[PDB]
């Protein structure tokens, strides 16, 4: 098992497997399982084998009921531990989940503006009310902002005679705004007449092909926090509205534009996204990082043309969701309560943080103790109802740094902060007794009852030279 | 529209001669005219387009001028595959309207008509009906005038002509006019005329026949 | 090496509608726009419109916006033209034409004549034309009464050629009528045999018309 | 392995011009100097009107390392009327493509746009000039009359080039049909002979060009990328190409017969919007004469350890087979959001194996994003998974990533050394590097223990002195080397024996080496190209028994042979270097007799 090739060192010992051990002075292969080392006559003080252990530093208890105060939340349970763990070994942490009854909601509508939606305008202008009332019936904290996209107004997703660029829909004739990329309209805001209000004074503007630049809008509503309004310790509801395609990555070289999106937030004085012409659309991967990193929530509400293309999107981001919308927007009122309806219904782990490397195992424990499952979600379930996860941390090879990890439920702010350290070290390392005797008259140093020999020096006891 | 008017519809040449051909249109048409070049069995070519340029594949011979509304086609060392009728055709707006055509003919020794008059056959007369046929064979100019005389009196009421093209080997024209009556009608009548009139003579040459006679 | 093929000639009673064709190579059929171009016999040009091939989309001269329909098939590089409601004065040849550009139009096809009259298939009368009763002779041949064109005339099959002047058809009451003069030297007529070979396809006739007196 | 990155050719363009954005080797017809080509779409030029017309630049090898434009064309816009332009040449991305072939330069502009004759537009069609020598001619198919989105109006023509064998052009444009896409394939004689400029939309005859296709189709990018290989045997290069929007963003590419335009195969992405297609090439990486395809798709996503998806990006192999079928399999990038695969590069034979080799660009890469470049070496079941080198990109910018890499151009022996050399662009530090492959020595070396079992009795063998009691062997030690290409016959190799590897530090060494009483013997030997196997002999010994009580574990004695690489150089100043493949250490094992 254990009495593999190698092992010569309790360093070399502790690596080649987790229930290994190593003996001190005898009183050749002293590496070997602990009941094996008592059996041939090492001594309990002598015997030497570190073990992977939890150190729990904060544990406030879940909190219960409606909370008058946001201070006394606590969403997740534990908050802090610390995790020592030797190499080829696992240790399960049990981690307990539950959502408070009132939680405040943000939710950002970020809404395709081509010529195609303008029925989806006349028919929401008076979401605004019809949306917070709603809302006011599951939270007593609702925001919303209002935020519209069309296309990176540059040849050739868009017609550049001057008469075109000036109104694109000249020619139908129709009245639109010059093509824009995205304009940032309304932050986060409690008065819901306000949201009525920009609404009803939006108008459509127009561009030349299918695909929409909605992910560069995306992208800055993640990222730009501030601008936006985000706040911390809320639902983050990024509800993107469209009846289209989507550009992704390096569609933009058609049109000379060939530098990475930086996933930075680029929006200028009239709160425009100044990159519109600069950077390339956001892959995949970088909608993902920034969406996860900022703690947002993304909903598609697209037609029916569209449901399938954007699943498979919504499969890839996490937390990500999709539902039909009708072709004049008609039904987008229940599409968000739906959805925000599920979301309160489930609960899904996250792990973030330094974890490539590791090794992850996830079994959920819903229902109380009744079912188990082998995932990190727990569904169906009744606000106030807790749901426990059970997650094993592994570390395959010893490490010299200790790895920073939260643990937090998707779209919630409250988090527990892991630390991962490695204890691939023996006790009797450090005591190295240098030239010591049993060691030929200081020829090594006695370390953990064999010699480290000096260079120079050969053998057991380093009794030859060289 | 732009009206497009080519004020000559024809004329004679001999073979190296120089031709200009004229064309106006009735507004500007900012240098948007074509020529082209269509032989007597319909074949149509592109000759020249945007007034000077050639089109791929015809001679140097043909060159184009012009701006504004007046324009000219130029053909130098006419050759013998030349004699075909040109039209100008302006693009610069729709509809594309063309000009009337100008036919660029042979030049020729002025030639007399053979002449020869035929009295209907007898395969027609059981039928019914009594054509007399008059032919006028190699004769230049083109230019004539027949007219049909038979009692002394003039019908150009049954009467039809045809006309040749010019003909390659020599540059003459031909001519056949035929003079269709009842059987009844040609029965009353005793002589039947042909009377040719062309620029050669100022005698009109004359050719005829009597029904009774032999 | 661009040609444009055109189908054959079309007959059609009046009131009636025609389809001609036009089939393109040499060229890539799609990225061109075809022009239609009518002319009546002994006539000028008159342009109809064009069709982009690829798009369908079309533009008429106002006269042919009700009379015209223009159509492609990308996939054989064939376009299409229907003339409907048809008359006297549509009867003609119908060019095809590709676009060079600069407004110009670069390769014409042959034509399609179009023929619009009430008259059937009918077998021609073919009557010989002697001389009444000196170096060269004319001898001649009356083809009357037939119709559709075309008709072929030939003297001794085709063997006398020169001095042979055959003239276009006429219409007459309407149907065609044709003539042919022959001219040959006044010792060789009639001493030996002249005839008159015609041909109408239309009724599978072919009249073989010796002159005797 | 063998590209020299210590002293690399580094050729500069204008500062913002994206020199570097394209590259390609030129070799005249007349076996006169090869030179460097190099794209540099954002260039101002001299043309009268024209903001950033972008320019193709020819460089000296060497010579110099000077670099000049080359006049495709000094003109500006022409006029369709005063005060109405015909074409738009600012920002048109002339050198965005670069191709050559024996004397012809084909460049493209890809963002050309144009008016059209009826109405005043602005439709990017795309341009192209191919330059044979004295002769130039424009070369645009997509400025046709199908003209606005429906047709070939934003068409793009030139986004990506290629020739075949047989002087036929293979051109992409994304644009055309609503972004379907389009290749078009018109042979050189064409496009020269019908040459007209009072022509806008010329009529090529023998002209293939895919078709308009259903509207499922639009917004696939037919052409966003393009290469050339014979896939159907019958020696007519066939066209290959990128379409990385099509099968709702899993990405395709397509492969159509370079004689009739028919479709031949299909390829699809396995991943939404990894934008597989985003480059491709055809080459034959495992020597069995039928070409190969590879297939970038640079935002492809892999799971990791944690289960966490990390864009890395993936390129596919797909070996042909007679049979018609293709042998895939994938290779995927090795940092985060280097979009590995953005560029990918036929080397030629670079280590002069026997098999084909190819570069794949990771242009994110590397630190503060300054690009890698990873080689891929052939053989006969496909290619080596595991790069054999990595180019770092050396500089950082301040606007726009270095982007080292995101073009690449090999496969040709620009110093005449005998191994192909490899061409990598960085248009976002507008800069082009050049790296000449090394030399290629091949060594067989041969290490013999006799007698190979060993008894401590027996000792019929002397020490240095009067002890005269030890057992006794001997060892030989051999090594023989050549090489292909320009290379000296003579090279100076350092040998070194250890006896008793086995044991590592504060283990004790059983044999020892008769002169020197130590297990660590050294040596310099000099071996010529092509020479016989030259061979040395010594001998060695085993200690006292009472020293050493492990008698079980076999002595192994250890062979080690590196090489001296700068007294090997060439004019060139370029070193040759030992083949990696063929490992430069070898062990025999020696064992104690037991009794
Ligand atoms: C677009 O162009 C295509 C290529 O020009 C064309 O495909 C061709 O189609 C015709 C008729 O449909 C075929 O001719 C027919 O062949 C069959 C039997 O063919 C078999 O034998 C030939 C002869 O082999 C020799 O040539 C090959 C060159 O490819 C050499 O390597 C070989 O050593 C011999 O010297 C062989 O070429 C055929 O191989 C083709 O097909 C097989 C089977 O799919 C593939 O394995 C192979 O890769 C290759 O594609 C085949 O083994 C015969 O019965 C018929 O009577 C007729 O003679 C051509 O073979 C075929 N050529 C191809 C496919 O390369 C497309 O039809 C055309 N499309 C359009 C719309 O125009
Ligand atoms: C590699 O992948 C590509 C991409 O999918 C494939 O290319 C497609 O192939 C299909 C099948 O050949 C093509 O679809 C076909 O289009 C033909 C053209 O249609 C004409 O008529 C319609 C009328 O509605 C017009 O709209 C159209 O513009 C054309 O004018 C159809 O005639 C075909 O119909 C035939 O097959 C279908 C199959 O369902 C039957 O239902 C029909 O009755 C009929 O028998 C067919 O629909 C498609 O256009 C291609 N796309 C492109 C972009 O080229 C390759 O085939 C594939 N190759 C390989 C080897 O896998
Ligand atoms: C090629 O030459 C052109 C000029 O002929 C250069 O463009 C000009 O220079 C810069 C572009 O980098 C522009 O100045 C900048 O303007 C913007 C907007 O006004 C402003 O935000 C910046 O702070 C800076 O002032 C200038 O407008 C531009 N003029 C144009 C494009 O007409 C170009 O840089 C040269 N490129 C190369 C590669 O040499
Ligand atoms: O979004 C907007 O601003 C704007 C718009 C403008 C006015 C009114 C509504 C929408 N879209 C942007 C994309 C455009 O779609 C056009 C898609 C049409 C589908 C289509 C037809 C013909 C063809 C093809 N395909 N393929 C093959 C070739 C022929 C309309
Ligand atoms: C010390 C402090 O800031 N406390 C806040 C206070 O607003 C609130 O009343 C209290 C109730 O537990 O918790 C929180
Ligand atoms: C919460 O907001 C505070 C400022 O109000 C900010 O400092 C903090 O970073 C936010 N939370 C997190 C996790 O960053
Ligand atoms: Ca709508
Ligand atoms: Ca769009
Ligand atoms: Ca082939
Ligand atoms: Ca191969
Ligand atoms: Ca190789
Ligand atoms: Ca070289
Ligand atoms: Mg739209």
């Amino acid at each position: 098992g254990c009495a593999l090739g190698g092992a010569e060192t309790c360093e070399d010992c502790l690596l080649i497997g987790p229930q290994c051990a190593w003996c001190a002075q005898e009183n050749g292969e002293r590496c070997d399982t602990p009941a094996n080392l008592l059996a041939k006559g090492c001594q309990l003080n002598f015997i030497e084998n570190p073990v992977s252990q939890v150190e729990i530093l904060k544990n406030k208890p879940l909190s219960v009921g409606r909370q008058k105060n946001s201070s006394d939340i606590v969403q997740i349970a534990p908050q802090s531990l610390i995790l020592k763990l030797r190499p080829g070994g696992a240790q399960t942490l049990q981690v307990h989940v539950r959502q408070t009854e009132d939680y405040p909601v943000d939710l950002y509508y970020l809404m395709d503006l081509s010529a195609s939606m303008d029925d989806d305008l006349n028919t929401i202008k008076e979401l605004g009310s019809r949306l917070s009332k709603e809302m006011s019936k599951l939270t007593s904290n609702f925001r919303l902002g209002f935020g519209s996209f069309v296309e990176k107004p540059v040849s050739p997703f868009v017609k550049t005679t001057p008469e075109e660029i000036a109104n694109p829909c000249s020619s139908i004739p129709y009245f639109c705004l010059p093509t824009f990329g995205f304009k940032h309209i309304l932050p986060l805001t409690n008065d819901a007449e306000r949201f009525n209000e920009i609404v009803k004074n939006q108008k459509i503007s127009a561009n030349i092909d299918t695909p929409e630049g909605g992910f560069d809008a995306i992208m800055q509503a993640a990222v730009c926090k501030e601008k936006i309004g985000w706040r911390n310790d809320s639902l983050h509801l990024l509800v993107f509205v469209s009846d289209a395609d989507s550009h992704f990555g390096m569609d933009s070289k058609l049109a000379g534009i060939v530098c990475p999106n930086d996933g930075l937030c680029h929006l200028d004085s009239k709160n425009e996204y100044s990159m519109s012409t600069v950077l390339e659309y956001p892959t995949i991967g970088q909608l993902i990082d920034k969406l996860v990193q900022n703690n947002v929530l993304l909903i598609f509400a697209v037609t029916q043309e569209q449901v399938h293309l954007y699943e498979n999107y919504a499969k890839l981001i996490p937390g990500a969701t999709v539902g039909l919308l009708q072709k004049d927007s008609g039904n987008i009122l229940q599409l968000i309560i739906s959805a925000y309806e599920e979301l309160r219904s489930e609960v899904e782990l996250e792990v973030l943080g330094d974890t490539e490397g590791l090794n992850l195992s996830f079994t959920a424990i819903c229902n109380n103790g009744t079912l188990f499952q082998h995932q990190k979600k727990c569904s169906h379930m009744k606000v106030g109802d807790t749901a426990s996860f059970s997650v094993t941390v592994n570390i395959p090879h010893c490490e010299r740094r200790s790895r920073h990890i939260i643990i937090k439920p998707v779209g919630l702010g409250d988090a527990l902060e892991l630390l991962v350290s490695p204890e691939c070290n023996c006790d009797c390392q450090k005591e190295v007794e240098v030239n010591s005797s049993k060691c030929h008259h200081g020829n090594g140093s006695f370390q953990c009852g064999v010699c480290a020999c000096h260079p120079g020096h050969m053998g057991p006891r380093c009794e030859s030279g060289h | 529209d732009i009206q497009m008017t080519q004020t000559t519809s024809s004329l004679s040449a001999s073979l190296g001669d120089r031709v200009i051909i004229s064309c106006r249109a009735s507004q500007d048409i900012s240098n948007y005219l074509s020529w082209y070049q269509q032989k007597p069995d319909g074949t149509v070519k592109l000759l020249i387009f945007y007034t000077s340029k050639l089109h791929s594949g015809v001679p140097s011979r043909f060159s184009g001028s012009g701006s504004g509304t007046d324009y000219s086609l130029t053909i130098s060392n006419l050759d013998q595959e030349d004699i075909a009728t040109y039209f100008c055709q302006q693009g610069n707006t729709f509809p594309y309207t063309f000009g009337g055509g100008t036919k660029v003919e042979m030049r020729r020794a002025d030639a007399a008509p053979t002449v020869s008059i035929f009295p209907p056959s007898s395969e027609q007369l059981t039928s019914g009906g009594a054509s007399v046929v008059c032919f006028l064979n190699n004769f230049y100019p083109k230019d004539i005038n027949v007219k049909w005389k038979i009692d002394g009196s003039e019908r150009q009421n049954g009467v039809l002509n045809s006309w040749t093209d010019q003909d390659s080997k020599d540059s003459t024209y031909s001519f056949s006019s035929t003079l269709t009556l009842t059987k009844d009608e040609y029965e009353r009548h005793n002589s039947y005329t042909c009377e040719a009139t062309h620029k050669t003579s100022t005698s009109p040459i004359v050719k005829s026949f009597n029904r009774n006679e032999c | 090496q661009v040609q444009l093929q055109q189908s054959g000639a079309e007959l059609a009673e009046p009131g009636a509608s025609v389809k001609m064709s036009c089939k393109a190579s040499g060229y890539t059929f799609s990225s061109f726009w075809m022009h239609w171009v009518k002319q009546r016999p002994g006539q000028g040009l008159e342009w109809i419109g064009y069709i982009n091939p690829n798009s369908g989309y079309t533009e008429c001269n106002e006269i042919f916006r009700d009379k015209a329909t223009m159509t492609a098939d990308t996939s054989s590089s064939t376009a299409y033209m229907q003339l409907s409601g048809l008359t006297s004065e549509d009867s003609a040849v119908y060019y095809c034409a590709s676009f060079l550009g600069r407004g110009a139009m670069d390769y014409w096809g042959q034509g399609t004549s179009v023929t619009v009259s009430s008259a059937k298939t009918t077998a021609p009368s073919v009557y010989p034309l002697a001389p009444v009763c000196g170096s060269s002779v004319t001898l001649g041949c009356l083809v009357k009464g037939y119709f559709p064109e075309p008709v072929t005339l030939t003297w001794n099959s085709g063997s006398l050629s020169a001095g042979v002047h055959t003239f276009p058809a006429v219409l007459q009451s309407s149907l065609y009528t044709l003539s042919s003069s022959v001219t040959v030297v006044a010792s060789t007529w009639p001493s030996q045999s002249i005839t008159c070979n015609v041909a109408h396809p239309a009724s599978s006739t072919k009249v073989d018309k010796k002159i005797e007196p | 392995f063998n590209l020299d990155v210590d002293s690399p050719a580094e050729y500069s363009g204008p500062e913002g011009s994206y020199f570097g954005f394209a590259v390609d080797f030129f070799v005249p017809s007349a076996s006169s100097r090869m030179f460097l080509l190099v794209g540099a779409p954002k260039a101002n030029t001299t043309q009268p009107g024209i903001v950033e017309g972008g320019q193709v630049l020819k460089c000296d090898w060497s010579s110099t390392r000077r670099c000049q434009p080359i006049e495709f064309d000094a003109t500006g816009n022409r006029d369709y009327a005063k005060d109405d332009p015909l074409e738009f040449k600012s920002h048109q991305w002339f050198g965005a493509s670069v191709r050559s072939k024996q004397d012809k330069i084909l460049a493209c502009a890809p963002l050309y746009h144009w008016r059209t004759e009826m109405k005043q537009e602005r439709e990017p069609v795309g341009t192209c000039f191919l330059q044979d020598g004295t002769k130039t001619v424009e070369y645009a198919p997509c400025r046709s009359q199908d003209i606005d989105a429906d047709g070939q109006g934003f068409c793009q023509g030139g986004f990506s080039i290629d020739f075949t064998k047989a002087d036929r052009v293979l051109l992409g444009g994304p644009g055309s049909f609503y972004w379907q896409g389009q290749l078009i394939s018109d042979q050189v004689a064409e496009i020269v002979s019908k040459y007209d400029p009072n022509v806008y939309s010329i009529k090529y005859n023998n002209q293939l060009a895919t078709r308009t296709a259903q509207a499922i189709f639009d917004d696939s990018y037919l052409g966003y990328s393009v290469a050339v290989g014979d896939f159907n045997g019958d020696g007519i290069d066939d066209f290959v190409s990128g379409v990385p929007r099509a099968a709702r963003t899993l990405g395709m590419v397509y492969i159509y017969d370079g004689k009739n335009m028919s479709s031949l195969y299909n390829f699809t992405g396995e991943q939404m919007a990894a934008y597989f297609g985003f480059s491709v090439a055809a080459t034959d990486i495992n020597g069995d004469d039928y070409a190969d395809v590879f297939i970038g798709a640079p935002l492809f996503m892999d799971r990791g350890s944690d289960g966490k998806l990390q864009e890395v990006g993936q390129v596919s192999v797909s070996l042909q087979r007679a049979s018609g079928d293709f042998q895939t399999t994938k290779l995927n990038g090795f940092e985060v959001f280097a979009r590995f695969g953005s560029a990918i590069a036929p080397l030629g034979d670079l280590d002069q194996d026997g098999f084909n080799d190819i570069a794949i660009a990771a242009p994110y890469g590397g630190e503060d994003k300054k690009g890698i470049v990873y080689i891929f070496n052939g053989r006969s079941t496909g290619l080596n998974a595991v790069p054999s080198q990595i180019l770092e990109g050396q500089w950082a910018a301040r606007s726009c990533p270095p982007s080292f890499g995101y073009s690449m151009k090999g496969a040709t022996d620009i110093d005449k050394n005998g191994y192909p050399d490899l061409i990598v662009g960085a248009f976002g530090v507008d800069r082009a590097i050049l790296y000449r492959a090394r030399p290629v020595i091949t060594v067989n070396a041969g290490l013999e223990v006799y007698p190979s079992i060993l008894n401590q009795d027996n000792k019929t063998c002397s020490l240095p002195g009067t002890a005269l009691k030890v057992s006794c062997f001997n060892v030989r030690f051999c090594l023989k080397a050549d090489g292909k290409g320009v290379l000296p016959r003579k090279l100076n190799f350092q040998v070194e024996l250890l006896l008793d590897k086995l044991k590592q530090k504060g283990a004790i060494r059983r044999a020892l080496f008769l002169y020197s009483r130590s297990p660590s013997h050294s040596k310099n030997m000099t071996i010529s190209r092509g020479g016989l196997m030259q061979c040395e002999e010594l001998i060695a010994y085993l200690r006292d028994e009472s020293e050493f009580r492990d008698k079980l574990t076999p002595i192994t004695i250890f062979m080690e042979y590196r090489l001296d690489y700068r007294t090997a150089a060439d004019t060139t100043g370029l070193q040759p270097i030992l083949n990696q493949f063929t490992p430069a250490n070898i062990s025999r094992q020696a064992h104690i007799l037991l009794d």
